[PDB]
């Protein structure tokens, strides 16, 4: 090809200052969401783990990535290029499951009028990690001579030594898509139907169902580039830089609106309950 | 961020701009 790989500058003006908005606003929000729930049942565990497991990914997500902006060189160690994705998949997947069990705690709230809740948040924070290992195995820099400069990728490499690990990466894009996005996006969606049907007042129905489509609006679009650079990548079209510029812009978007669907949570709790209103008032 | 090769110098490139996911 060409050879225009390459980030657009007005892209980068414009998504250091959208990243840093969204990061400090999450940050504020989530600490203070965190604060206001430990000055106790089900739905306060898991809306603390929620907001907990919600600043992690927000403190290991944002920065890293809006340093590959200015720098997109990776000064750092190997061993913590191997560590951080298995970090964010951690987070994420927490991230998930804490809305999904979420979701089943406000169906049966209305549906069936902390042990059980314990028992459930250990086994969602010991299956994130579980779920996240083989990214943790994955990754590795390696210092590729361009012609013109040395790089120094961290990335998944093709060639390693465990034969499962080849397999996984084979479908890496897939299982993430189906476990992170369809998975908790059908079960939420399932459940609050069902209990807004059994309720049917109409208020807290738009909520949950306006809840759900923000998650699912705020979180496609990471999914979608990881998929198209899957299956829309060629070997032989001349256009494939072009399409591969612009997978960069499509994903460097996700990413930034994926941590606004970390922070619309909290939001969310000061513009419906009364309670968290008062307590984020003042 | 998966690659075929380590020998085309477009994939690594790509990875090298992209996030970390």
């Amino acid at each position: 090809c060409q050879g225009p790989i390459e980030i657009k500058e007005t892209f980068k003006y414009i998504n250091t200052v959208v990243s840093c908005l969204v990061f400090v606003l999450g940050i504020i929000g989530n600490s203070t969401l965190l604060y206001i729930i430990y000055k106790r049942n089900g739905p306060n565990i898991l809306i603390a783990s929620l907001a907990l497991g919600d600043l992690l990914h927000i403190v290991i997500d944002i920065p890293i990535n809006v340093y590959k902006l200015l720098a997109e060189d990776w000064p750092f160690g190997a061993e913590m290029c191997k560590l951080v994705p298995f970090i964010q998949k951690a987070s994420v997947g927490i991230t998930v499951l804490s809305l999904c069990a979420l979701s089943i705690d406000r169906y049966r709230a209305v549906a069936s009028w902390p042990k059980w809740t314990a028992v459930e948040i250990v086994l969602i924070w010991v299956v994130s990690v579980v779920l996240a290992v083989p990214e943790a195995i994955g990754f590795d820099i390696i210092t590729m001579d361009y012609k013109g400069s040395y790089l120094r990728i961290c990335l998944l490499h093709p060639v390693q030594k465990t034969a499962f690990m080849q397999f996984y990466k084979t479908a890496k894009d897939w299982w993430l898509f189906s476990f992170y996005f369809c998975l908790p996006l059908a079960i939420t969606a399932f459940f609050y139907t069902l209990m807004t049907c059994e309720m049917l007042r109409r208020e807290v129905a738009k909520t949950v169902f306006c809840l759900v489509l923000v998650f699912a609006l705020c979180w496609l679009p990471l999914h979608l580039s990881r998929i198209l650079k899957l299956t829309l990548y060629n070997q032989n079209d001349p256009n494939r830089c072009e399409l591969l510029s612009f997978l960069l812009v499509l994903d460097y978007i996700g990413i930034n609106m994926a941590s606004l669907n970390s922070c619309i949570n909290p939001i969310a709790l000061y513009l419906v309950s009364k309670r968290f209103k008062n307590a984020f008032k003042s | 961020c998966s690659c075929s090769s380590l020998m085309d110098k477009e994939c690594v490139y790509f990875c090298h701009l992209d996030i970390i996911w």
